[PDB]
């Protein structure tokens, strides 16, 4: 918890939750390969219980949910992949937010299994649909909406 | 699972029913939730009368036509039958 | 069982109570003082939102109740560009 | 007994997959083995389970080479190599 | 009805269940891979282990269940 409250970030904006989610996180060639395998659902669940910023994005804009859907091994460790998508959504990660390239994690799922899991765990809301329609039609939303909703249009 | 947006001047009622059913129970439920005599229900689809015994699936809307995302309007002018005076929704402002 | 939603521009909308309790703000409005326990009207007066956005949020209520959990066949919500940026603030107010 | 023999044959089926998985693991740890050397090693590695009959292992051997998981060498039938 | 108790055989919602090469499930490892992987799907809704698919395409360009030319995803 003390380390999370500093919000540590790598070169490419990766928070401590993103690296525990990303499969590209390096593992040392020594005995750490036998234990520390990423993504790990226990690490993500412990970090979310300790108060990790689940909606935090990197420099590219990908959230914690944007990297877990990009996992290229959906069935080999499906027990890990299922137990981490549920944890992120239950923590409060948006299932509709977009990165700087304006890509939904459904669009960046690149996998039938991850898309199925996410769509099962999506909680549909009118605010997300309206914000997606606003962003799709490129409507001028500056100074016409509450300031607490400008960010909402920003990532949706 | 047909979905209807019953209109009467300004009042609007959203109702769920089945494809193959009569409008008898539809008139009865709108009577129950409107607190009006049950003899003034004259349902109108696209400003025309319809039979009170014919199924509503053949009346002009179905599952592919009437949806929860976009229900079909059904005027419900009451006998004082009054003329159809369905007030349209307010137009959105002219976007730049 | 049925609640009433009144827009700023005189329009009245009636939807099922379970359909309208999916938004937190309407649930808060129905709770507290002035429940008006007639079990048929429970009328809430929205003094700000226009009629078209209220119609769209009622359609959203029905749409979400129908598709709260289903198969992959989830049809998209038909949001017009003109009704957006006014339904977004409406959903913010309603906490939909 | 109509369904008891099904569980007496399901164990026979799972015997074949466990025998085939045993030969792949044993041979590729050495990359080459004789016929008698592999047969004794298959039995010794499956003592905490069924006692495998000699006819079943050689039946799993001839299936395995046909599946191109292992290959019989060019010397004789008493020389097996991985592939 | 008064009272009813049943049993449910819950399984994961993946459409494909087992690799029909090694007669093994897809959740665990293949026979080539156990001794010490990724899953390869097909255009004809045929999903197997990566090592099993590699060996099968090394044998012939025919899908393991039907006479169809194997393709990647
Ligand atoms: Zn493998
Ligand atoms: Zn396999
Ligand atoms: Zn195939």
């Amino acid at each position: 918890y003390n380390l999370i409250h500093l919000d540590p970030r790598t070169r490419e904006g990766f928070t401590l939750l993103h690296l525990a989610v990303n499969s590209n996180t390096p593992v040392d060639d020594f005995h750490t390969n036998d234990v520390c395998s990423f993504p790990n659902a226990l690490v993500t669940k412990l970090l979310l219980d300790c108060g990790a910023e689940v909606n935090a994005v990197d420099n590219e804009g990908n959230s914690a949910l944007h990297i877990i859907v990009q996992y290229n091994r959906p069935i080999s460790d499906f027990l890990t992949l299922h137990s981490i998508i549920i944890s992120l959504v239950e923590a409060g990660a948006h299932t509709d937010m977009t990165n700087k390239q304006n890509k939904t994690p459904l669009d960046k799922s690149t996998t039938g299994v991850s898309e199925i899991l996410l769509k099962t765990q999506m909680k549909m809301s009118l605010k997300c649909l309206a914000a997606r329609a606003v962003r799709a039609n490129d409507i001028n939303y500056q100074d016409q909406i509450p300031r607490t909703l400008e960010e909402f249009v920003g990532f949706h | 699972d047909v979905f209807l947006m019953i209109r009467r001047h300004k009042t609007t009622i959203f109702t769920d029913a089945k494809e193959s059913s009569t409008v008898f129970e539809l008139k009865r439920i709108v009577e129950g939730i409107l607190k009006r005599p049950p003899d003034e229900q004259r349902l109108y689809k696209d400003d025309q009368l319809l039979d009170d015994g014919k199924t509503l699936g053949e009346c002009g809307f179905t599952s592919q036509t009437a949806r929860p995302q976009a229900p079909a309007t059904v005027g419900l002018a009451f006998r004082a039958f009054e003329a159809l005076c369905i007030e349209p929704f307010s137009s959105p402002p002219e976007l730049p | 069982m049925y609640v009433k939603l009144i827009s700023s521009d005189g329009h009245e909308f009636i939807v099922k109570r379970e359909h309208a309790l999916t938004s937190g703000t309407i649930k808060a409005m129905l709770s507290g003082p002035g429940q008006f326990a007639e079990n048929e009207t429970n009328e809430v007066n929205f003094r700000e939102i226009p009629s078209h956005v209220l119609s769209k949020v009622c359609m959203y209520f029905t749409y979400k109740v129908r598709y709260t959990n289903s198969s992959t066949e989830i049809p998209e919500f038909p949001i017009a560009p003109e009704i957006a940026l006014e339904l977004l603030m409406a959903a913010n107010f309603l906490d939909c | 007994p109509q369904e008891m023999e099904q569980t007496r044959s399901a164990v026979d089926e799972d015997r074949k997959m466990y025998l085939q998985a045993a030969i792949v693991r044993i041979m590729k740890a050495r990359k080459v083995l004789r016929h008698n050397a592999l047969i004794q090693e298959v039995i010794s590695q499956s003592r905490a389970r069924f006692n495998p009959s000699i006819s079943m292992i050689k039946k799993c051997i001839e299936v395995l080479i046909d599946k191109q998981y292992i290959e019989r060498s060019q010397a004789s039938a008493d020389e097996y190599s991985y592939v | 009805v008064k009272k009813w108790n049943a049993v449910a055989l819950w399984a994961w919602d993946i459409v494909v269940d087992n690799c029909a090469i090694c007669r093994n499930h897809i959740m665990d490892l293949c026979i080539e891979c156990q001794a010490n992987c990724t899953v390869a799907w097909g255009v004809c809704n045929h999903a197997f282990h990566f090592h099993c698919i590699s060996r099968w395409l090394k044998t012939r360009q025919v899908c393991p269940l039907d006479n169809r030319e194997w393709e990647f995803q």
